[PDB]
């Protein structure tokens, strides 16, 4: 069974630095280019940082271009994202997934239980 | 709406997902996107991105990928026709394995059905790697065959086959296998192979289980209830007792299900009393 | 352009019923599997419901097993989220999506710049 696990969040001076983890388990891990994604309140989802299958070509979104940096041990089965020169814009829940597209979501609707 | 670049492209990478339809079909050459095919399923690109992606891998080629291509695949091998995978020449294990595992949980498509065709067409046999790494993405794959299939896989074979994968196997699949596990395990000694054998013994006959008995082998109630019914039936109750070694009590608390109510019926009412076990039934006087 | 909109929640009495609708556009309807996304405001994201391409295979959460059914309707662009015996946890923000992952993340951490 797959799962992931994402690690390492917190409060952070704003120009600090912060480093993630992803623990994945139950697939072929170097098989799989490895995501980066954020929900920042009230927002939807970002792409962030994404590194392909063989540790090779790493890429990364505009707003977080220089400051982070995307690492893959293929040992440990674990993904790593070190956040350098935290903005306030960076604050959001991350997550790690091994697949995105760009545009699949909508704006969601609210629903009210009283 | 139109048909050149103004800057073209070279490296397949994150700029790319910005591109309108067109500007993607005007700026990449599908043999760079080929050749870089190990780091699309790193840019996020969009779905329909993605179909000129693949779109460009047919141009270039068009009576099927090369593993070199189909290797890197990654989420793309959702985006395959089965006439696109019936084309191809794939070999190796691993890049077997990299495709299942793009859609592992899911009711076996089409095109995986075809893709696991074709790769065991092409090795001959489905020899028995092949069978390990495909129980182990979807488990009802030998009893999802049918007889005529079966017939075909080598006793070699057999060795990766688990019992509880035999779970939905029905009594004409067994008919086929237990010949085959009866090759496969000749090698064996005896408690070792009554281990083994275990679970074809839905397809045993009469003659094999007697010759068991006569083992010391210690048959558990479970797999007794799915013996045969016709191969139990012409068992002494001598035969089943030293069969079922320290596990007899069983007959008692299964008198009246599967194949014991009817070998309990067709036996002499007083050789059931030799039993102990009190067994309510069968020809009296 | 792609793009994909939602309607439906607001006011809802516990235990009444509710229908969602996705007006789908400027894809292929029929090719993508659909799903519904669950965003309970403070805590992570739930898949709750997902529907084939073909509208042959419907999967639902346990949390929302019985209660809940997803339909698709392959003439009109659109899908629908059914949602009879609504209960308290219930309420949350709606996502559909097309999205080929859906839930392959954990519960995310949560980084926070600046006090």
């Amino acid at each position: 069974d797959v799962q992931l696990v994402e690690s390492g969040g917190g409060v952070v001076q704003p120009g600090r630095s912060l480093r993630l983890s992803c623990a994945a388990s139950g697939f072929t891990f170097s098989s799989y280019a490895m995501h980066w994604v954020r929900q920042a309140p009230g927002k939807g989802l970002e792409w962030v940082s994404s590194i392909s299958g063989n540790s090779l070509y790493k890429y990364y979104a505009d707003s977080v271009k220089g400051r982070f940096t995307i690492s893959r041990d293929d040992s440990t089965n674990t993904l790593y994202l070190q956040m350098n020169s935290l903005r306030a814009e960076d604050t959001a829940t991350y997550y790690c997934t091994r697949h995105w597209a760009v545009g699949n979501w909508g704006q969601g609707t609210l629903v009210t239980v009283s | 709406t139109a048909c050149p670049s103004g800057k073209k492209a070279r490296e397949i990478d994150e700029s790319l997902i910005f591109y309108k339809k067109w500007e993607l079909e005007a700026c990449v050459d599908a043999a760079l996107l080929a050749t870089q095919m190990d780091r699309v399923n790193a840019i996020p690109f969009t779905y329909e991105q993605l179909d000129v992606l693949k779109h460009k891998l047919d141009e270039l080629y068009p009576q099927g990928y090369p593993e070199s291509v189909i290797q890197h695949l990654g989420y793309l091998f959702l985006k395959m026709s089965p006439e696109d995978i019936r084309k191809w020449n794939v070999t190796s294990l691993e890049t077997l394995k990299a495709l299942l595992e793009v859609n592992k949980g899911h009711e076996m498509s089409p095109q995986v059905a075809t893709l696991i065709d074709r790769f065991v067409k092409g090795r001959g046999q489905l020899d028995k790697d092949t069978l390990d790494t495909l129980t182990a993405f979807y488990p009802g794959y030998l009893c999802s065959l049918s007889p005529e299939e079966l017939s075909s896989v080598p006793p070699s074979s057999i060795w990766a086959v688990r019992p509880q994968d035999l779970d939905t196997c029905d009594p004409r699949q067994l008919d086929v296998l237990y010949p085959k596990a009866r090759l496969a395990f000749q090698n064996m000694n005896g408690s070792e192979y009554f281990v083994k054998i275990q679970s074809f013994l839905g397809g045993a006959p009469t003659e094999d289980l007697k010759a068991l008995s006569q083992q010391n082998v210690s048959m558990d109630l479970a797999t007794f209830m799915k013996l045969r019914t016709d191969a139990v039936l012409p068992l002494t109750v001598a035969e089943v007792q030293k069969l079922l070694g320290p596990h007899v009590e069983g007959l008692k608390a299964e008198e009246r299900h599967r194949p014991v109510r009817d070998w309990i019926l067709r036996q002499r009412q007083d050789d059931l009393d030799t039993l102990g076990l009190g067994l309510q039934g069968g020809i009296p006087n």
